[PDB]
């Protein structure tokens, strides 16, 4: 569960350098939080560590590259199991429609910062939305988590 | 890491991978 391509481990270097600020390869509690900080989000310390730490299989108390190609492949497709999916599923339909629906994804994006229009939920939500009913079921999702 | 080339596919890749915890790192 540890596979990427060349040009999605690329992508990962960028991303590893853009929360990585002092450009040494191991992103820190204080990198993240400042991150988060100009997100719109201030985690505890607590939070942030054991963010790390669970990725963190070197025992060095950071997040390497190694560990972050580890800790993405496994979010974008398994851990394991279907976990993932899930949990995916569970952060974007809080209230239990058994189907997303694009007015909560809408909302969840701006309180995860990353400040997505109407038509822009509406597009993600009508193409994961397999069957047309306005609203994505974890059976349209599944397929969709993995399309990445 | 911007969404040009197919936008979806990144923004849909990129905006998800985010939202997998509440202080997700993306990287
Ligand atoms: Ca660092
Ligand atoms: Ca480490």
């Amino acid at each position: 569960a540890d596979q990427l391509t060349e040009e999605q481990i690329a992508e990962f270097k960028e991303a590893f350098s853009l929360f990585d600020k002092d450009g040494d390869g191991t992103i820190t509690t204080k990198e993240l939080g400042t991150v988060m900080r100009s997100l719109g989000q201030n985690p505890t310390e607590a939070e942030l560590q054991d963010m790390i730490n669970e990725v963190d299989a070197d025992g060095n108390g950071t997040i390497d590259f190694p560990e972050f190609l580890t800790m993405m492949a496994r979010k974008m497709k398994d851990t394991d199991s279907e976990e993932e999916i899930r949990e995916a599923f569970r952060v974007f339909d809080k209230d239990g429609n058994g189907y997303i629906s694009a007015a909560e994804l809408r909302h969840v994006m701006t309180n995860l910062g990353e400040k997505l229009t109407d038509e822009e939920v509406d597009e993600m939500i009508r193409e994961a939305d397999i069957d047309g009913d306005g609203q994505v079921n974890y059976e349209e999702f599944v397929q969709m988590m993995t399309a990445k | 890491s911007p969404a040009n080339s197919f936008h979806f596919k990144e923004a849909w890749k990129h905006a998800i991978q985010k939202a997998k915890h509440m202080p997700d790192p993306w990287a």
